[PDB]
């Protein structure tokens, strides 16, 4: 019938209002939140495999401060784990929950590694990052009234504590779209992200 | 919806094949009305490709005293709309073409017995008649349709027979089959001194050759029709 | 396909017939001096006939005494368009007299004239019908009209003819002898004309007064009037619409006997772009004031009698749907009543081309339209007015002497009133209950 | 194989034959220029009881078109699938009716009929064995009305074992726009059942009844009371063009709904009808087919069969369903509405099936019932007959052309006379 | 003066450099274009070859035709045509130039245009009356009071008085009632000439 | 559809030895070519009476 | 407290060519008449009766 489209089903809807509540909920943490809960996938799967097993979620979900209740959790991993494998891929579930990046963004974002490594001859380096940057750029994303002296320790305690760590292009990218998901306005972080790297 | 009856969008199964060495065997299509004539002519197809519209209009021709025959330039596929027609037409190679007009050229001499052979095009196929005449040797004369070709890859001051070109003013197209277009080409033509005809019908759109179409206008296409009949008839032998 | 004849006599007819043609000429595209402009088809071949060279040529003829008035015809913008030789014009007037444009002059034209309507008539081959425009109360016009339709009778017979006559004014008028040559000319087309129409002044005066805002209207703006009415009927020969109507069915369905084929007329909506831009002029709104008898084109009241039977014609967008709705409303209506024996009594016809607007006019550009004929009883008043004033005329034989004199038999007077009163007779019969 | 002619006259009758074979062509995927443009081969199995064989792979319909005016020829040639329509089949006088029946079946009518009918028995001959006759035209019109008759007498009389239906539209005394429209009609109407084995009656008025309530369409035009009737015109014949769990051609239904021959007047509704802002939230089943089905208001004839009892009735399902459906609610409806239907002739209902349901939807149904209250219309038309007759008004025209005042008064005789056997049938118990 | 003003159109559309003389070369060449499609833009000996579409005139010591010769030749051919339509036309068909003026307004239709406003005064209030109506808008709309009207104003008033007049039509009308020329027009000129005529 | 007898065709009413000259059986009117010229005639005769009257 | 101004009273014409909206939609006088559109009774089957050839009825 032309007139009366059939709707129905055809393949598994995304759950909604349990992803949504993590976003909103993830925003109040701080700017890096999304950090802590790609670091915490990352640091739980402790043998770098891509997936994780049921008990795990839970334990990485609760790490973060969630206490999702076990309907909640049903829906979310019946979405995501589609035909029960047992286990459940991150990659995707941390890609959903963050958002959609806008192709202006990563595309700055791009460049912005290009720019940092030419000073260094085309290598990137975690004391280039930590030397050249503006700590007094956290406010415009949000306001905040810790002073800047302790703003280079907490940039510096969310990175990691050695500072020779290799870094790649892609952990990059990935990096400073974490810290995008904080921020509701996409020329806001613009914005933040040429005064941090005066670009 | 588009407005598409069936005879611009259905293949016509083909009954003849011709080898070009590099592409081997190609099939086609060869008119079976008035085979007696030693005429040759060759019609290009539209950017749709082969379709009962195509092979009945060639048919037409071979009445008057002609044999007709069209090649294939995308092998067996048929356009089903507009929005996939752009897509084949963006895949044809020029290249690869060039040389299948050559060898039907080649088939139509030698096994059907043809003495004289001409060439007529319409749109993308009227293109193709200006680009085959340049870079063809073997040619009478050609009758492209609102139809011109790349400049700098096949220039016309190669060409070396008789032209007669129609076009009409209420074209669309932008670049192609502009009426401006073309008396800047019969210009160059001019200038380069090959005999270059521009005919132009006054209330002619695009594609006004097609029937059963709402660009259809039969008061300019029987003119046409019998203006490039009379050209070839007097000019081949 | 639809061919008809125009015929115009008197001075009142050719008058009118500058203002009908004006409005033709323009409804259909044609330039005054004759030639279209370079720009189902045509469809002007029911009023003009080509001569192969793009000049277009009325199927009409004018016809006066009076030289005078073809004068500034031939001498007005309008002098390329009218054959030559088919404006006939006499010599002498009859000067307000009915047997002097009956016996003595009027002879001596009508052979010139039936010459010009066989030659003009054997153009067409699918003629509806004759149309005849005269002021009833004039010497030529009444004269001339009623000889004419009496040769026309036995030279075509079965052809339809409709009779736009104008007949004088109650209360008010121009001559003094309009009883005599009125009553006269109403015998002549009773037995002769298959319908006549209504078109007094006075009601028409008071219309242009009361909608139009006009404090000094003349007969250029009666004219216009008059023209609309004409072109409405005929709408339907050349403009396709919902349904169709054409000449042979008028008298299909407003004439129930034959001795009875009067109809008085009315148009609406008849207002300036000062009083419509206000107003929404809907469909239902028009019907209903078209049905006033203040509206009427004949000085009548429709209230003091019944109805025979109604005709009405749309042009605009109307929908059929809505024309349905408010023709419940007017017989729900209870002043507007029929007769006993007509259960169902109108004859709808819509079309879809809008009226024309002439520039200099005083209508306004409207979406919808509705022109009346109706069949009533009250039109007996009219005729029973004029029998009132012949009674007092000929009671002492004034003015008789100017019409003895003429060699008319003094006879006729008699025989003329006595079909009139068995008409008036005829008419009351008709509207009693069984 | 059994195929059926159509034969259309008068403005009205053009109207319905124009839009009529839109449908039919949009049925079996025939393109305005006639050539076959569907998707399943069971669109062309019985492709020949319509539409004949030419060259080229083109259909043209065996439609013969007639009229006294050649202007309503014109328009239907100009519009929409015009082009399929044979410029031989068209025969048309220069003159005119004028709304008189006396001037169509007298005068016009006998002079014209020998053309049109040399084209019909051409027609005839050409196919192999033929089915009926088909005929759509207005009681209210001249040529309609008057000529329209007059070739159904003269095709009975060559024609006699062959089955004859007509699609008639008489006028109503609300919607009235014809003066003489009282006379005609009834006229036409003795004619009518002496010669027609099947009758099925049209009205205006009810036509726009179901646009303004059921529709919900502010502003109907001509065109969509046009597609109502084409709608049903198609369902009834549907079976003899698919197959189908049950099959049933015209012959069959007339068997099974004629009790008595001089009672051949049938009512015609269809299902389903929604508005466009109900489609979404209306389920579409066969109990909510038959609902409609016998709702009062659903008929397409200005009578109420609640006014009456349903001598017979019978139901064409077109699409794919169980049988239970069809069989169960038919028993269920002839129960709980017992009062309605007469009682010397149990289980008078019929139903048929068809598997192949029209273009956007998934269930259909054509209902022909045969009603005693469909005397109620003529009693009315009849009403305003004598009204007008005893005063002899608008006679001359009809005296004109040679007929006499005896005919008028045989037609008030058989007139009165039908409508009273429809009532002794009424009135009548075991 | 209609042929004139043709015939110097079609010289000027040649003669692009105001000379006032065409050399001989181009007007062949034209005499050529629109007679053949195929001509090719050059030929071999075409100066001589093409000439003898010329020379039917005459050149002076310079070589160059004159305008006045130009125009004399063809009042010489305009003597065995006698209709303005076929000279027209001729001359249209072998120059392959088509502009003209459509119409010049006649006396006739300046005669119905000025009865036409004459009249709808008199339909306006009262007999007496219509005169003031006239005068108060010129009052409302005259700041300078001086006394002297404008054609814009014509214009403007007769779009107030429910008569929009054509532009070509009210020039017309314009141009013939005042004899100045100076483009100004006396009001009370103008009242007297509407209303206090003997004649139409 | 094609050929001559079908399509009235106006080019095939020429004689073989002159290209004025006609068939006398096969005619099917003047061109409008030939007809315009007549209407050109009578157009300048208006222009030449009144050049009589003026004499006159 | 002077009057605003005697030029800014209510005055029944100003400058600005069309006072009213009335006075926008009337129709031009001198205007050349507009052929009409295609709205017209259709006209195809007639020509078979203004032939010259519809006698010779045998
Ligand atoms: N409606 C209308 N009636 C007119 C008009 N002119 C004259 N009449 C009527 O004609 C009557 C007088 O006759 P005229 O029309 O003047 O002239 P006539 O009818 O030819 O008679 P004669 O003067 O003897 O030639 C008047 O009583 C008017 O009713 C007009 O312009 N419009
Ligand atoms: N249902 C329907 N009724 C129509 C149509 N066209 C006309 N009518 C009706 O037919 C009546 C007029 O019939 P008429 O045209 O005179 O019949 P004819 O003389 O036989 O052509 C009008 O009252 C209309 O309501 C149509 O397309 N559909
Ligand atoms: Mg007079």
């Amino acid at each position: 019938n032309p007139n009366v489209n059939p709707v129905f089903k055809l393949a598994r809807e995304v759950p909604s209002p349990i992803i949504n509540k993590l976003n909103a909920d993830l925003k109040k943490q701080g700017p890096f939140a999304f950090r802590s809960l790609s670091k915490a996938c990352q640091k739980a799967d402790t043998f770098l495999n891509g997936s994780l097993s049921h008990d795990e979620f839970k334990w990485v979900i609760k790490e973060i401060g969630f206490s999702l209740t076990k309907t909640e959790f049903d829906n979310l991993f019946k979405f995501f784990d589609k035909n029960y494998e047992g286990k459940v891929i991150y990659s995707v579930f941390i890609d959903l929950v963050r958002g959609q990046q806008s192709e202006i963004i990563t595309q700055s974002l791009s460049q912005g590694y290009d720019a940092l490594a030419s000073n260094n001859g085309g290598k990137v380096t975690v004391e280039s990052i930590v030397q050249r940057y503006n700590p007094l750029a956290i406010q415009i994303i949000y306001p905040t009234r810790k002073i800047a002296q302790d703003l280079q320790r907490e940039f510096v305690a969310e990175w990691g504590g050695n500072l020779q760590q290799q870094v790649n292009k892609n952990a990059f990218v990935e990096f400073f779209s974490d810290v995008r998901a904080f921020c509701d306005s996409e020329s806001k972080f613009h914005q933040y992200f040429s005064n941090a790297f005066g670009l | 919806m588009d407005d598409i009856n069936k005879k611009v969008t259905t293949s016509k199964p083909s009954n003849v094949i011709f080898n070009t060495q590099t592409r081997g065997y190609c099939p086609g299509y060869l008119s079976p009305h008035n085979q007696i004539s030693k005429k040759g002519l060759i019609v290009l197809q539209e950017w749709w490709g082969m379709n009962e519209s195509i092979c009945l209009l060639a048919d037409e021709f071979a009445h008057q005293g002609f044999k007709v025959l069209v090649p294939d330039l995308y092998r067996g596929k048929v356009a089903k709309s507009h929005e996939e027609a752009g897509h084949l037409l963006t895949g044809l190679d020029w290249k690869g073409a060039i040389e299948d007009i050559a060898h039907a050229l080649q088939y139509l001499i030698k096994l059907q017995g043809c003495t004289s052979v001409g060439i007529t095009g319409f749109c993308m196929g009227g293109a193709l008649t200006l680009a085959s005449l340049s870079a063809i040797e073997g040619f009478s004369c050609g009758s492209p349709f609102y139809g011109i070709c790349d400049q700098q890859t096949f220039p016309v001051t190669n060409i070396r027979v008789p032209v007669l070109a129609h076009f009409g003013e209420d074209d669309s197209m932008v670049g192609f089959s502009d009426v401006e277009s073309a008396k800047a080409l019969k210009l160059k033509a001019h200038e380069a001194s090959v005999d270059f005809r521009l005919r132009t019908y006054p209330q002619a759109g695009h594609a006004f050759m097609r029937k059963e179409s709402k660009t259809y206008q039969p008061q300019a296409a029987a003119a046409a029709f019998k203006e490039t009949v009379e050209f070839f008839q007097q000019l081949l032998k | 396909m639809r061919e008809v004849i125009s015929i115009h006599v008197g001075q009142g007819g050719i008058q009118v017939g500058n203002a009908c043609w004006e409005l033709f000429c323009l409804e259909h595209g044609i330039q005054p001096d004759g030639q279209m402009p370079s720009d189902g088809d045509d469809a002007f071949n029911t009023f003009f006939s080509e001569t192969g060279a793009g000049k277009h040529v009325p199927r009409a003829v004018f016809l006066d005494l009076e030289p005078t008035v073809i004068d500034e015809v031939r001498t007005g913008t309008y002098r390329q368009l009218f054959h030559p030789e088919q404006l006939i014009s006499g010599k002498e007037d009859a000067a307000n007299n009915f047997a002097r444009g009956h016996y003595t002059i009027g002879k001596e034209i009508v052979d010139l004239c039936l010459d010009r309507i066989r030659k003009l008539a054997d153009n067409c081959t699918g003629l509806q019908g004759f149309l005849v425009f005269n002021s009833v109360g004039g010497g030529t016009g009444s004269g001339l009209g009623s000889l004419l339709l009496e040769r026309l009778s036995v030279d075509y017979g079965k052809k339809s003819k409709l009779g736009f006559t104008i007949y004088p004014s109650p209360q008010v008028s121009t001559a003094v002898v309009e009883p005599y040559n009125s009553i006269l000319s109403t015998h002549s087309l009773l037995e002769h004309t298959d319908v006549a129409v209504m078109l007094d002044n006075e009601a028409i005066y008071d219309i242009c007064r009361r909608n139009l805002d006009i404090e000094r209207p003349t007969y250029t703006n009666l004219n216009r009037l008059i023209a609309q009415v004409i072109s409405s009927l005929t709408a339907s020969l050349r403009f396709d619409g919902a349904l169709n109507v054409d000449i042979t069915e008028f008298q299909t369905n407003l004439v129930p006997y034959p001795r009875i084929h009067f109809m008085l007329s009315s148009y609406a909506p008849i207002i300036s772009a000062e009083k419509a831009y206000h107003e929404q002029l809907s469909v239902a709104e028009i019907t209903n004031s078209a049905f006033e008898p203040a509206n009427m084109m004949a000085k009548c009241d429709p209230r003091h009698g019944k109805y025979m039977a109604c005709s009405m014609m749309y042009r605009g967008d109307v929908v059929p749907k809505d024309v349905n709705a408010s023709i419940a409303t007017i017989k729900t209506k209870r002043t507007i009543q029929f007769v006993d024996w007509c259960p169902t009594g109108f004859k709808v016809g819509i079309n879809y081309q809008p009226p024309t607007v002439v520039p200099g006019g005083d209508l306004a550009k409207v979406m919808r339209a509705v022109c009346m004929i109706s069949n009533s009883t009250a039109i007996a008043e009219v005729f029973s007015r004029l029998d009132h004033k012949f009674d007092l005329m000929y009671a002492k034989r004034a003015f008789v002497h100017w019409y003895v004199g003429e060699g008319m038999e003094e006879g006729e007077f008699s025989e003329a009133r006595e079909d009139l009163a068995a008409l008036e007779k005829d008419y009351e019969e008709v509207g009693i209950e069984t | 194989m059994r195929e059926i002619v159509h034969i259309q006259g008068g403005q009205c009758g053009n109207q319905i034959g124009a839009k009529f074979w839109e449908v039919i062509s949009d049925e079996h995927g025939i393109d305005p220029t006639g050539t076959y443009h569907g998707d399943s081969d069971l669109q062309l199995e019985r492709i020949n009881v319509y539409y004949n064989e030419a060259t080229g792979g083109r259909y043209v319909p065996r439609a013969i078109l007639m009229d006294l005016e050649p202007g309503t020829m014109d328009s239907v040639r100009a519009g929409p699938f015009g082009q399929l329509f044979r410029p031989d089949n068209f025969v048309f006088g220069q003159t005119g009716a004028g709304n008189n029946w006396a001037k169509g079946h007298y005068t016009e009518g006998a002079e014209l009929i020998d053309s049109v009918l040399d084209v019909v028995r051409k027609e005839a001959e050409g196919c192999d064995c033929l089915q009926g006759f088909q005929i759509t035209h207005s009681l209210g019109g001249g040529t309609g009305s008057g000529m329209g008759t007059l070739l159904i007498s003269k095709v009975r009389e060559e024609y006699p074992d062959r089955i004859m239906e007509t699609f008639s539209v008489v006028p109503s005394p609300k919607v009235s726009d014809t003066v003489v429209e009282p006379y005609n009609a009834t006229l036409s109407v003795h004619q009518l059942v002496e010669n027609a084995d099947e009758c099925m009656v049209i009205d205006n008025e009810a036509l726009y009844d179901i646009c303004f309530r059921t529709l919900k369409l502010t502003t109907p035009t001509y065109g969509d009371l046009n597609h109502l009737v084409s709608a049903a015109m198609s369902g009834v014949t549907c079976c003899l063009r698919f197959p189908g769990q049950l099959n049933s051609d015209l012959r069959k239904l007339a068997v099974n709904l004629i009790p008595f021959p001089r009672l051949h007047f049938f009512m015609i509704g269809f299902a389903p009808l929604t508005s466009r802002g109900s489609q979404q939230y209306r389920a579409l089943t066969v109990p909510e087919l038959t609902q409609q089905m016998f709702d009062a208001k659903n008929m397409m004839c200005a009578a109420d069969p609640r006014h009456g009892r349903y001598l017979t009735a019978s139901a064409l399902f077109r699409g794919r369903m169980s049988t239970k459906e069809v069989d169960e609610q038919m028993l269920n409806v002839q129960n709980k509405n017992s009062s309605y239907f007469v009682e010397w002739i149990p289980n008078n209902i019929k139903s048929s099936i068809c598997d192949i349901p029209p273009k956007g939807l998934k269930m259909a149904v054509t209902f022909v019932g045969n009603s005693t209250a469909i005397q109620e219309m003529f009693k009315r038309v009849a009403e305003q007959f004598t009204a007008m007759f005893r005063r002899k008004a608008f006679l001359h025209w009809y005296t004109g052309e040679g007929m006499d005042e005896m005919e008028f008064t045989e037609a008030e005789s058989n007139m009165n006379d039908l409508v009273s056997e429809y009532q002794q049938y009424q009135d009548a118990t075991a | 003066q209609r042929r004139a003003n043709f015939v110097l159109k079609v010289f000027d559309s040649i003669d692009s450099e105001q000379k006032g003389a065409v050399h001989p070369f181009s007007l062949a060449e034209r005499l050529e274009v629109v007679k053949n499609k195929d001509y090719q833009i050059g030929s071999k000996t075409r100066e001589q070859l093409v000439g003898e579409y010329v020379a039917q005139f005459h050149k002076n010591q310079d070589g160059l035709i004159t305008r006045d010769e130009f125009v004399s030749y063809y009042e010489d051919l305009g003597l065995g045509i006698s209709s303005d339509q076929h000279f027209i036309e001729i001359l249209q068909t072998q120059w392959g130039i088509k502009e003209d003026d459509d119409l010049a307004i006649t006396k006739e239709e300046v005669k119905g245009i000025v009865k036409t406003i004459r009249q709808k005064l008199i339909q306006k209030t009262k007999g007496a009356n219509d005169e003031f109506l006239l005068r108060k808008l010129f009052k409302e709309f005259d700041i300078s009071n001086s006394g002297f009207l404008t054609l814009d104003e014509m214009n403007a008033m007769l779009i107030k008085l429910e008569i929009p007049i054509q532009k070509r039509y009210l020039n017309a009308v314009f141009s013939q009632l005042d004899r100045n020329h100076s483009g100004v027009i006396e009001f009370e000129e103008f009242v007297y000439y509407i209303v206090n005529d003997p004649y139409p | 559809n094609t050929n001559n007898f079908q399509t009235e065709n106006t080019g095939t009413c020429t004689s073989a030895f002159g290209p004025h000259r006609v068939i006398p059986y096969h005619w099917k009117g003047m061109n409008p070519q030939q007809k315009k010229d007549i209407i050109l005639e009578q157009d300048q005769q208006r222009h030449e009476r009144e050049i009589l009257k003026n004499l006159e | 407290y002077t009057p605003d101004l005697s030029a800014s009273a209510r005055t029944f014409h100003k400058d600005t060519i069309y006072e009213k909206d009335y006075q926008k939609h009337i129709p031009e006088l001198g205007s050349k008449p507009t052929v009409p559109k295609d709205k017209a009774r259709p006209y195809n089957e007639f020509t078979k009766t203004y032939d010259s050839t519809h006698m010779k009825i045998p």
